[PDB]
């Protein structure tokens, strides 16, 4: 429990070094950012397009004619500026579809990784999953997502099952490893090897069968207790 | 079958609206910043693409290759992992897939970051590390495991007791190495099957064609030949003419990249499947009803197609 | 100084053997990035280290130890 | 399998589930104890 206290204590200060470092860091937000405010600004410098009337300025165009010519002069104007404006609503709609199916996304993963705990494969970060924290950020939303991650590996021989009298064993939850003369059943994702026997293993039919079964006595804990 | 990225474009509008005609270049910088804003939208698009299929096969930090061995316990990958026969190393099944999938007005095509064969590089990374390490190359380290061992872990993971495998593994493994076969039988003799990317190619082909045709259509003018209207007219009536060519050619256009662009969302909702796909049936054992096809989930094998991934689930 | 890429001719780009992740994406598996006397080089994107897994049909491995990892979404 | 005390867990007695049956569950202590 210390050393896990340590190393989320560590990782946690990571992430204020990584953000206080590193500006770049948000540009999923900052690019939404300036989408918007990049066809807002398109948006704008549009009025200043002549759009083939004698002026882009519809002052010009109303100081210095009437309405017999103006009315020609400004249907220009007004045919550009709504087709300006249709363009960027268009494309408000088309980016709007992008972030509600992102804002779905973040209110999935605050239901699945925030509320709960997933099973889903790199849905909650990479590693296995064991929680997530929401911070807000402008126009979005950060999870800290914290996971195990299996990390020093040894190389171990192992079995399918193993033979006792004439019954094939195999384990209840874990695998059978070898330290290479003596055999242990350990769970999967952490080396913690354990004597083999009758409690942590399940018998199914005989050593016929299994492709690469192996030899080694299964300890039974009445045995010892019952005999002596 | 599911798309990843389609044909990215980019689209010269000087060139499509007039070509070599500076007097109609000079009547289309009336209409402002409508070109820079199709290019821009275009090159959005076309990025995306690029994304999109990184974000589906880039999954794999280090390119796993299968031992010189295959010693898996029966089942027989040899259709499914790299041919070392071919020019560029795609497997058997995927040679039947990129079989089954099939100008100067400014138009061009721009190629993909990744070639065929570096996308067959990452399936054959994701499919040696799926192989000889189970899940365990998604979470970390690939850590190596016996292939009947990692199917023990499957059959655990649907609630069948292991000894249910290694008790039949000859049976399993026939079974499935049958399987593989039969999608060999599917792919060589039934082209419909990769209908889902070869309409991607074809709306992509049909709306470069359609913008193409476009430029026929005269849109009230004398004629859409644009160096007739310069040739037979004078300045104050043939500017007249040619602002309607370059009314209908930019509404042309912006008809153009705004399909693109709610076409370029629906592929990027399919590649964001492919990708939740690739994380949760190939790097992992979903339980999600459904999601890894119709049955209780084991494994999934991701080969490549064009503009698309496969998975054998 | 000069080199055909399948994405067009390339000018002012130092072609290099030598592969890298993509820094400046080109197309076809090419990249570019500025590096050391100072160029822009060109060159076929790495894909990630290259790795073998210590495959057999009785070897496993196991974690000794592990990581708690906290990453940002 | 053979009903067992290893493959099953007791809780309440035969009054207060719907459709309970009568059957043997044995015990694999109590012949090795008995022998």
């Amino acid at each position: 429990q210390k050393l896990i206290a340590n190393q989320f204590n560590s990782a946690i200060g990571k992430i204020q070094d990584s953000l206080s470092s590193t500006a770049s860091a948000l540009g999923k937000l900052q690019d939404v950012v300036n989408q918007n405010a990049q066809a807002l600004n398109t948006l704008v410098k549009q009025l200043s397009s002549n759009f083939g009337a004698i002026s882009s300025v519809l002052n010009d165009i109303l100081s210095r004619l009437c309405p017999p010519e103006a009315e020609v002069q400004i249907d220009r104007l007004i045919t550009g500026r709504l087709q300006s404006l249709q363009t960027y609503v268009t494309q408000q709609l088309i980016r709007a579809a992008e972030i509600r199916a992102s804002a779905n996304l973040a209110a999935t993963k605050m239901s699945e990784c925030v509320l709960g705990q997933s099973k889903r494969v790199d849905f909650c970060g990479k590693g296995y999953h064991l929680m997530s924290f929401p911070q807000s950020a402008p126009h979005g939303v950060v999870f800290l997502h914290v996971t195990y991650v299996p990390a020093q590996e040894k190389n171990f021989t192992t079995a399918p099952a193993i033979c006792h009298d004439g019954k094939a064993h195999f384990p209840r939850e874990g695998v059978f490893v070898s330290n290479g003369t003596h055999w242990f059943v350990t769970q999967r994702n952490f080396y913690e090897p354990q004597i083999i026997t009758t409690d942590n293993t399940f018998v199914s039919g005989n050593c016929d069968v299994v492709i690469g079964i192996v030899n080694n006595t299964v300890y039974d804990p009445l045995q010892p207790e019952l005999d002596s | 079958i599911l798309p990843v990225s389609m044909t990215k474009t980019s689209v010269d509008c000087t060139m499509y609206i007039c070509g070599d005609s500076t007097e109609c270049s000079n009547l289309l910088l009336q209409y402002g910043s409508f070109c820079t804003q199709l290019n821009r939208a275009l090159t959005g698009i076309a990025v995306e693409q690029d994304k999109n299929t990184q974000e589906v096969f880039a999954q794999v930090k280090q390119i796993y290759k299968t031992p010189p061995i295959k010693d898996f316990g029966g089942f027989n990958f040899s259709q499914i992992l790299p041919d070392p026969s071919k020019p560029s190393k795609r497997s058997f099944i995927e040679d039947l897939l990129f079989n089954k999938v099939t100008k100067f007005n400014g138009l061009t095509v721009l190629p993909p970051l990744l070639t065929d064969e570096m996308i067959a590089q990452y399936t054959s990374a994701l499919l040696a590390g799926t192989i000889t390490s189970g899940w365990t190359f998604g979470a970390g380290a690939a850590l190596q495991i016996p292939f009947a061992m990692q199917m023990a872990y499957r059959f655990n993971g649907i609630g069948v007791t292991q000894n249910v495998l290694y008790e039949n593994q000859k049976l399993i493994a026939n079974q499935f190495n049958s399987a593989i076969g039969k999608i060999q039988d599917s792919l060589s003799s039934t082209a419909s099957a990769l209908g889902k990317l070869q309409d991607v190619v074809n709306q992509n082909a049909q709306a470069l064609n359609t913008l193409v045709k476009q430029l026929s259509s005269n849109f009230g003018a004398i004629s859409s030949v644009l160096n007739d209207i310069l040739s037979r007219l004078c300045p104050p009536e043939a500017e007249v003419q040619i602002d309607r060519l370059i009314t209908g050619r930019l509404q042309s256009l912006q008809t153009y990249v705004t399909q693109q662009l709610i076409r370029a969302a629906e592929i990027r909702a399919s590649a964001n499947l492919a990708a939740t796909k690739m994380s949760e049936c190939v790097l992992g054992q979903s339980k999600r009803v459904d999601f890894c096809g119709k049955g209780y989930h084991l494994m999934s094998f991701p080969q490549s197609a064009p503009h698309g991934v496969v998975f054998l689930h | 100084n000069v080199f055909q890429t399948r994405a067009g001719c390339l000018i002012g780009a130092e072609h290099v053997n030598n592969s890298y992740e993509c820094d400046i994406p080109i197309g076809a598996g090419i990249c570019a990035s500025y590096q050391t006397s100072q160029s822009i080089i060109a060159y076929t994107m790495s894909l990630g280290a290259e790795n073998s897994v210590a495959y057999s049909n009785n070897s496993i491995a196991i974690p000794t130890n592990f990581t708690i990892s906290v990453t940002t979404e």
